[PDB]
């Protein structure tokens, strides 16, 4: 009132689960990143 | 109409866009769209032309 070896678990998860999440906004070499606005102004083909 | 070195550029703006009168009008040679296709036109909003 020393405990760095268990937030270094905490830390490391929660810094892969954001990667995770933020590559959710990446094109990839495409037109948009939201998938809605691929499907909303272009056909199937 | 002006020539290719020196063409005219209108805005479009301010206004409702129907490609409906120009879309189901068979009187072009060449209707290409690229990024868009030309049936979808009047589902969307845009910010300038």
């Amino acid at each position: 009132s020393a405990l760095g070896k268990l937030q270094d678990v905490v830390n490391q998860n929660a810094q892969a689960l954001n990667t995770l999440v933020k590559q959710l906004s990446s094109n990839f070499g495409a037109i948009s990143s939201v998938l809605n606005d691929i499907l909303s102004r272009l056909d199937p083909p | 109409f002006a020539s290719v070195y020196a063409w005219n550029r209108k805005r479009i703006s301010n206004c409702v866009a129907d490609y409906s009168v120009l879309y189901n009008s068979a009187s072009f040679s060449t209707f290409k769209c690229y990024g868009v296709s030309p049936t979808k036109l009047n589902d969307l909003c845009f910010t300038n032309v």
